RNA sequence: UACGGUGCUGAAGCAACAAAUGCCCUGCUUCCAGGAAAAGCCUCUAAGCAUCAGGUAACAUCAAAUCGUACCCCAAACCGA
RNA sequence: CGAAGGUGUGCUGUGAGGCAUGCUGGAGGUAUCAGAAGUGCGAAUGCUGACAUAAGUAACGAUAAAGCGGGUGAAAAGCCCGCUCGCCGGAAGACCAAGGGUUCCUGUCCAACGUUAAUCGGGGCAGGGUGAGUCGACCCCUAAGGCGAGGCCGAAAGGCGUAGUCGAUGGGAAACAGGUUAAUAUUCCUGUACUUGGUGUUACUGCGAAGGGGGGACGGAGAAGGCUAUGUUGGCCGGGCG
RNA sequence: AGGACCGAACCGACUAAUGUUGAAAAAUUAGCGGAUGACUUGUGGCUGGGGGUGAAAGGCCAAUCAAACCGGGAGAUAGCU
RNA sequence: UAAGGUGAUAUGAACCGUUAUAACCGGCGAUUUCCGAAUGGGGAAACCCAGUGUGUUUCGACACACUAUCAUUAACUGAAUCCAUAGGUUAAUGAGGCGAACCGGGGGAACUGAAACAUCUAAGUACCCCGAGGAAAAGAAAUCAACCGAGAUUCCCCCAGUAGCGGCGAGCGAACGGGGAGCAGCCCAGAGCCUGAAUCAGUGUGUGUGUUAGUGGAAGCGUCUGGAAAGGCGCGCGAUACAGGGUGACAGCCCCGUACACAAAAAUGCACAUGCUGUGAGCUCGAUGAGUAGGGCGGGACACGUGGUAUCCUGUCUGAAUAUGGGGGGACCAUCCUCCAAGGCUAAAUACUCCUGACUGACCGAUAGUGAACCAGUACCGUGAGGGAAAGGCGAAAAGAAC
């Protein structure tokens, strides 16, 4: 049966990548929150 | 050793750089070949290159 | 580049 | 934005109040109109987005005084 | 013309292996570890200057470093560039 | 400055070797010293054998031996000729 | 060539 | 022959018939529901250049970097703990 | 010359408790009278960890299927080699994209992992291995769509959009056969090619774009002819005489 | 010619049995429907939560849907256990 | 500053150093890839691709610098369109992004409470957004008071759960006045005279005084138990040092410190003294903030829910007097008192702690205390936002068990 996760690196990066996050103020707030939490991996990039 | 290099000119320092880089290349080949017994020479030449390049920048002015 | 869309 | 260029009148918020005193949020907009003002000094029409109140200010003060005020704020025409 | 300072940095080590040994004996090809940003033109220039041999052609590949574990702690070795430098016929290093 | 240094004749204040004397062979940044003949351990060395060797002793468990008085002394620091020297506290003599 | 710094 | 494989030597090497869903075919015929774009490419001149630049062809010569390239891939390596 | 804690034992108070002491433990403990509370647990389908029970029970994942000899080994139903058998064969073969990322090859090891054993492994460990002008990416070009200088709009945040600029799943130059590694190959080697661009020279010369035009450049269905891949048979050549 | 016919691939899911601490949080086996179309499929794109999308079942919107998920208001409130 | 040293797991190797270029510590420099505001263009972050100018070459190439956007100003240029303007290019300067709280502003819930619920509450809270500073904001009376007076703002304690507000329910909740902290006043709306004199800013030289490394720093032995003494016992000694830590059990005197006394080549905070460059003090003469105050309509804010509702703000429509005048004194009027709006600046008392140092705790002691004593915002889970663990202790010494 076809499950929900069908990986595409292009779609991954376009959906959730660093530059997608930087493109909007809300995406930049994600990065701010993840930096403040001290995440080793800020994004899927 | 910076005492000695400080008394050299720019062109004298530039030839010393190329001489150290050539030695650094030769040591790197020996060390890679398992022929360099004296591992400490790699650090010596590396720090000597740094010293010469520091003085070259001091001669040209910050 | 442009009214076609580029 | 709905901002008078002369006065700086902008949308303000408040309540609609029903007979039963139900408060629903509303806005009060300025009575804004794009109007071409004759400036005899420059020998030109200047279009300003102006509240009706701002037009009475221009009538009272004169367009040259008002435009000088806009230049000091760095508000463009 | 590449500067000699650059040429003295690009060649890192001779690569020792059965394949490298076979490359030299059969095809007159030395295998070198080279700086990761070394181009074919720089490697050619460096080999001709420093080893004093005529180079025919340089082939290059990037070796991706292996993921390894040191005491159930995961690590990755560095990527490095390998150069197959084919010397002109009769040069003999 | 360090009161106990390499080559000093020390006397052991504390432990199994209390009272014994030896020369300080090395001074470790741990705050411990290897004194020759002192604090001997029998290491079971792999190929290799059972080897008697000096284990490091705490530096505060040895004292500078004042050979004149023939006893453990304490060290102090003086300046003499614009240079810091050690002196024995008891007799006030430069070491 | 060297843009890294040489 | 170190029984895994190495080194050497090497004949004939044609015809007929059948034959694609592949090729001719971005074709042809026919239909209505009427079937991308832009560049490369070819050509035209403009301002400008005007015994040059530039074009064209011939020859010579140099250059063509960088990154990917292992392996699985209807699956024990991907999506399903 | 043995603290707390742990574990016995004895004594003791109406009770919560208390005292003493053997052993363990190996460095803390704390009277009294006051003072303060994270102050007392069996329940909350409480929370975390540990460990039971069912139970050595069910199950060991397609009913394509094994048998034997030899090898290696501490040990072989399972590994290696051999013979036989069976199963797939528009696939259960082969090559890829996507995705994964060393799983590849070699040596070595068998704790754990592998639903069993394991000498074997996609497992551990170490070393090796990916070679390009022509394959692909990058690159030129655009689609849907995205972003978008100015701009228009919007309490703010922002929204939309012009020039632009991105964006393949589409358009745009060129390499083939043979050989080869344990592991790469249209990449290495051999043989034989091809493409685009830069210089230089020779000859002849209207060159010149952000502009014009052409072209690129396009549907469904159907039909038939001509072909090749490919197959079959003969001929040929080598071997055979059961 | 055809939302034409029979029938593989491909798309689907009518019946039955099995399975129901599964081989599988929807399958397997035997049959079954469509199979040039209102078909099917790859890659990429767009629509966002009282919102989308819906040949309409309150279906679907990441195993979640009469108002997704995550974080926050937050120790909501709980005359109940 | 030094007799040791080349960071950790973590040995080893090869070295370096011992009286001063080993190492280490501090000041100031140098170097400082790529991504990221990311800024030469692009982009699936850590990559791809340029232009331009200089310089260099072995003509294959190489090196270096610059090239974002916006704002402001300047220069030059330049449409329709004649002037002109828009527009264009170039230069200089600034901005941009990040950051825990505190602060000001623009927007702004609901659960909940009211034993239902709509007014009301929750609450101008949560949250979103913008902007700032070391604090912010506020601030020098068109203020109160009550016929006596006070004298800017802010903060604390009272006043007082009072007066009031309130489906007069639930709830909400002042002020006057008093006691304190801290105190500070000014400038423009304009000329003239006299001159640059007052006072803070800026940028230097000194001067002290902090900070960023450091230096010296007292005094104990014997014996007993023990693996070990710091314990017991005996006899001493220092104390402006008996804070604290370490050492083979509990150490004033073994070590590191502690009290105390000293220290800076260099950078820099601060407080002053003194140049330079802006800056203008003082006096006389004035002047005295208009689409404003006020009004009508709609809202909002005031403890105050439209109420008899003063006062403030203004979306909308209007609209004075301007010192012979105007505002306020809780409907309103008269009288009296008091103040001077429609311009602006201003320290301190106040708020906060991402961060640095020291010190403290009838705070925790590994299921506690941070989620995290440990390589934890990790492993792991999730497309993603996001969620999010478990896991400390040999010994005094590895003497970590040769054979
Ligand atoms: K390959
Ligand atoms: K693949
Ligand atoms: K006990
Ligand atoms: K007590
Ligand atoms: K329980
Ligand atoms: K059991
Ligand atoms: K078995
Ligand atoms: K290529
Ligand atoms: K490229
Ligand atoms: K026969
Ligand atoms: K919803
Ligand atoms: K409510
Ligand atoms: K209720
Ligand atoms: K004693
Ligand atoms: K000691
Ligand atoms: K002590
Ligand atoms: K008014
Ligand atoms: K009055
Ligand atoms: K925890
Ligand atoms: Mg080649
Ligand atoms: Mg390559
Ligand atoms: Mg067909
Ligand atoms: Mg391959
Ligand atoms: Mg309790
Ligand atoms: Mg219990
Ligand atoms: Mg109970
Ligand atoms: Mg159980
Ligand atoms: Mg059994
Ligand atoms: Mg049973
Ligand atoms: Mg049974
Ligand atoms: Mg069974
Ligand atoms: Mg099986
Ligand atoms: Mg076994
Ligand atoms: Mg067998
Ligand atoms: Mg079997
Ligand atoms: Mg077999
Ligand atoms: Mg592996
Ligand atoms: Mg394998
Ligand atoms: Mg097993
Ligand atoms: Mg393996
Ligand atoms: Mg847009
Ligand atoms: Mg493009
Ligand atoms: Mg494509
Ligand atoms: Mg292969
Ligand atoms: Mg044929
Ligand atoms: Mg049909
Ligand atoms: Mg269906
Ligand atoms: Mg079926
Ligand atoms: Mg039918
Ligand atoms: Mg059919
Ligand atoms: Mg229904
Ligand atoms: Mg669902
Ligand atoms: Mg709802
Ligand atoms: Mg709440
Ligand atoms: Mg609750
Ligand atoms: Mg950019
Ligand atoms: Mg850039
Ligand atoms: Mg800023
Ligand atoms: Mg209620
Ligand atoms: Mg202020
Ligand atoms: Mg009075
Ligand atoms: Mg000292
Ligand atoms: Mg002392
Ligand atoms: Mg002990
Ligand atoms: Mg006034
Ligand atoms: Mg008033
Ligand atoms: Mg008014
Ligand atoms: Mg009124
Ligand atoms: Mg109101
Ligand atoms: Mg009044
Ligand atoms: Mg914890
Ligand atoms: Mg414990």
């Amino acid at each position: 049966m076809k499950r929900t996760f069908q990986p595409s690196v292009l779609k991954r990066n376009r959906s959730h990548g660093f530059r997608a996050r930087m493109a909007t103020k809300n995406g930049r707030q994600v990065l701010a929150r993840r930096r403040a939490k001290g995440r080793a991996r800020l994004t899927v990039s | 050793k910076a005492k000695e290099l400080r008394e050299k000119s720019v062109e004298e320092l530039n030839t010393e750089l190329l001489n150290l880089l050539r030695e650094q290349f030769n040591l790197r080949m020996q060390a890679a070949s398992g022929q360099l017994q004296q591992s400490h020479l790699l650090k010596q030449v590396r720090r000597d290159v740094a010293r010469v390049k520091t003085l070259l920048n001091e001669k040209a002015g910050a | 580049k442009a009214x076609r869309a580029s | 934005s709905r901002v008078c260029q002369v006065t700086g009148k902008r949308p303000v918020t408040g309540n609609n109040r029903s007979h039963a005193l139900n408060a629903t949020k509303r806005r009060f907009l300025p009575n804004l109109h794009s109007h071409r003002f004759w400036v005899e000094s420059e020998k030109r029409f200047v279009t300003l987005r102006v509240s009706a109140k701002g037009m009475r200010v221009i009538d009272k003060k004169g367009i040259d005084t008002v435009l000088a005020e806009l230049r000091a704020r760095g508000e463009k025409y | 013309m590449i500067r000699e300072e650059r040429l003295l940095k690009v060649l890192r080590a001779p690569h020792v292996s059965e394949k490298a040994s076979t490359a030299m004996e059969k095809s007159n090809t030395i295998v070198l570890k080279v700086a990761k940003d070394a181009t074919k033109a720089e490697i050619k220039a460096a080999v001709q200057k420093l080893f004093e041999v005529e180079v025919e052609v340089v082939n290059t590949l990037v070796v991706k470093g292996k993921v390894k574990r040191h005491g159930q702690r995961i690590g990755r070795r560095s990527d490095w560039k390998k150069a197959y430098v084919t010397l002109k016929e009769g040069q003999n290093l | 400055a360090a009161k106990i240094r390499r080559d000093d004749e020390v006397i052991v204040l504390t432990g199994k070797d209390k009272g014994k004397r030896g020369k300080v062979k090395n001074v470790l940044s741990s705050g411990k010293v290897i004194v020759e003949g002192i604090n001997l351990v029998k290491k079971h060395q792999k190929p290799g054998g059972i080897v008697e060797k000096e284990a490091a002793i705490q530096v505060s468990n040895v004292a500078i031996f004042n050979a004149a008085t023939g006893k453990a002394d304490r060290v102090g620091f003086r300046f003499e000729d614009g240079k810091k020297v050690r002196f024995f506290k008891s007799n006030s003599e430069t070491i």
